[PDB]
C-alpha cells in the first residue's frame, strides 16, 4: 500500500512559474530515485527529470534544459519539481513515479524508457489565456 | 601411515551452486554439509569467478586438510556490495542484513548472474532490508517484516509518512552496468582443528 | 534621459491600415516591456496592448480586440502596432511606454494599473469621412 | 570555560540575515565574519526557509567541524532567478552578475521578501547587469557603468539606439506571481581544513 500523491498544477500565464510536489506515503526517499513524465493530448508520454538515490545526480530532458529544477526534500519525503519560464506548448498532465535502485542511467540504460513500478494519479498544468 | 574412516558419498557442492533459484539476502539460505568426501575441485571448473578469497586457509591447501562443521550459504546482490562481504566491513548489508566474524576462516565465492537473475522491465523478486532498530550480531537472519519508526512521531497505524516499509527490492534490468548487475554469492564457514573431523575430501 | 518617439498618425478613413512606431533610444525591448496606452478626449485612458519581455505575448483588451495587430522587431529596436477595419471612435492620440521586467500580466497584476515608468510624448490620430 | 562558559563574541549572523535594507546583485556586499564562536543554530529559527541547500558539507554537521576566515554575502534576485545561484549554471546572473566557483562548499539561503523589498507603484530601486563584453570569473564584482556597443555601429557616450545601459531595475510590485516576488539571498564561503582555524563554535 504505497501511494503517491501529487499537488500543484492550475492556469498559469506564460512567463509564469509553478512548485509541483510529489509525497511518498509508505515508501521513503533517499532510497529510490523519482522521476517526472508528462502527456499531452494527442500524443504520447515523454519524460522531464530525473534524480537517482544517493546525494542525487539531476538529469534532465532536451526541451527542459536551464528552466525547470528537481529538487528532494528527506524532512517531510517530498520532491519538488520548480517550473520556470513556461512557454505555451507546456500545457500537459505531469506524473511523478519512483523505482527502486539508482535507476536513472546506470550503464546502457536511461529513463525515458518508462517502467517506474509506483505510479500517481497526476495534476493538471494549463499554460494560455 | 595414515587412517581416514569410511564414507561413501561426494558432499552435495554441485547442488548448491547449480540451483534453480537463490534466496534473498534477507532470508539468506543455509545448508548443513557432512558426512560426505569434499573434493574441492568441482568449485573450479564451474564459472569464471568474478572474486574467489579464502580467509585462515590458502585456495591451493584445502585437499590435504580437513576440518569440521563445514557450514555452505548463498544469497544474490549488486555490483558494488560484493566488497562489502568480508571481516571488519561496514555498509548496508554487512552491517543490517549479512554479518561475518571479524576471525573469520572461510571462502567467499561470487560471480556474476546477468544472464539468469534479470529481466526487461525490472525483476522485483530479490529484496534486502534498508532499516532496523539497532545493527546485527555475526551469523543472525533477520526475517522479521515491521514498519520501522523514522520520526519522532509514532506511527502505529502502518503506511504513512515517516513510518516506512523495511524491505527495498533490487531492481534487476539486462542493460545495466556491470556495478548494479546481480552477483550469486557461496560462503563457505568451517572451523579449523579444535573439533573431532566429520568431512574429509580423497581418501588414502 | 532615456527618450522614446512615436511616429504616425493622420487623416484617415474607415477601413484604413497604417503602421505606428514608437523607437527606443535609450533602452532596448526584447527585455523590457512596452505596450500602448490612448486618450480619447473627455474619457479616461486605457491599454491596448501590451507585449511581454522576449517571447512574445501579445495582450488585446474587448473594445480593442480584433482589429489591431501588434508586433515588434528586434533589429532596429521598434514595436509596431499595425491598425486594421477602425471604426469611426478611435480618434484619440496613441502613447507608448515600456517598463522593466515581463508586466503583461505577471500574476494577479494587470497593466491597466498605469504605475507605468518611462512615458512618451505620443502621436495624434483622426479618422473620419 | 570561566567567566560565562566562554562565550563572548557570538558571531555577527544576526546582523547579516536580520538588516534594514539589502544591495542589488550587481553590488553585492560581503562580510569578513571572523574571531568567534559560530553557533549555527540561530539560522534555523528566522524564517520559514525557501531554500536550504549546499555540497560538501552537511547541514547538522556544521558544528562538529571547524575552520577558519568563513565569508557571508548578500543580495536579492527574482523568484525564477533563485536556481542560477549554484556552481556550474548559467543564465544572466549566473554568467554576467555573480558567478560561484565549480569546488565551491558552503551553504546558500533564499526567503521571500513580499512584505519588505516590494511598494505600490513599483520599487525602482534594485537593479541587475544585463549586458558586457565577456564572462566573469568566480567572486568578482563589477560596478563600472559605461555604455555598451551592440552593433557594428560605434556608439559614443552619448545614449543612442543599437548602445545601450547595462543596468536595468526589477520592477517590483506585491501583485505579482511567485517566480517574481524579491528572495533575499545569502550565501556562506569557507574552505575546509587548509589553515589555522579560528571560528568553531561552542559544541556539536
Amino acid at each position: 500500500q504505497v501511494q503517491l500523491q501529487e499537488s500543484g498544477g492550475g492556469l498559469v500565464q506564460p512567463g509564469g512559474s509553478l512548485r509541483l510536489s510529489c509525497t511518498a506515503s509508505g515508501i521513503a526517499l533517499h532510497t529510490h530515485a523519482t522521476g517526472w513524465f508528462r502527456q499531452a493530448p494527442g500524443k504520447e508520454r515523454e519524460g522531464v527529470s530525473c534524480i537517482s538515490s544517493g546525494d542525487g545526480t539531476t538529469y534532465y530532458e532536451d526541451s527542459v534544459e536551464g528552466r525547470f529544477t528537481i529538487s528532494r526534500d528527506n524532512a517531510k519525503n517530498t520532491v519538488y519539481l520548480q517550473m520556470n519560464s513556461l512557454k505555451l506548448e507546456d500545457t500537459a498532465v505531469y506524473y511523478c513515479a519512483a523505482d527502486p535502485g539508482a535507476v536513472c542511467h546506470s550503464g546502457s540504460y536511461y529513463y525515458t524508457d518508462d517502467d517506474f513500478y509506483y505510479r500517481g494519479q497526476g495534476t493538471q498544468v494549463t499554460v494560455s489565456s | 601411515i595414515v587412517r581416514f574412516p569410511n564414507i561413501t558419498n561426494l558432499c552435495p557442492f554441485d547442488e548448491v551452486f547449480n540451483a534453480t533459484r537463490f534466496a534473498s539476502v534477507y532470508a539468506w539460505n543455509r545448508k548443513r554439509i557432512s558426512n560426505c568426501v569434499a573434493d574441492y575441485s568441482v568449485l573450479y571448473n564451474f564459472a569464471p569467478f568474478f572474486a574467489f578469497k579464502c580467509y585462515g586457509v590458502s585456495p591451493t591447501k584445502l585437499n590435504d586438510l580437513c576440518f569440521t562443521n563445514v557450514y555452505a550459504d548463498s544469497f544474490v546482490i549488486r555490483g558494488n556490495e560484493v566488497s562489502q562481504i568480508a571481516p571488519g566491513q561496514t555498509g548496508n548489508i554487512a552491517d543490517y542484513n549479512y554479518k561475518l566474524p571479524d576471525d573469520f576462516t572461510g571462502c567467499v565465492i561470487a560471480w556474476n548472474s546477468n544472464k539468469l537473475d534479470s529481466k526487461v522491465g525490472g525483476n522485483y523478486n530479490y529484496r534486502y532490508r534498508l532499516f532496523r532498530k539497532s545493527n546485527l550480531k555475526p551469523f543472525e537472519r533477520d526475517i522479521s517484516t515491521e514498519i520501522y519508526q523514522a520520526g519522532n512521531k509514532p506511527c502505529n497505524g502502518v503506511a504513512g509518512v515517516n513510518c516506512y516499509f523495511p524491505l527495498q527490492s533490487y531492481g534487476f534490468r539486462p542493460t545495466y552496468g556491470v556495478g548494479h548487475q546481480p552477483y550469486r554469492v557461496v560462503v563457505l564457514s568451517f572451523e579449523l582443528l579444535h573439533a573431532p573431523a566429520t568431512v574429509c575430501g580423497p581418501k588414502k
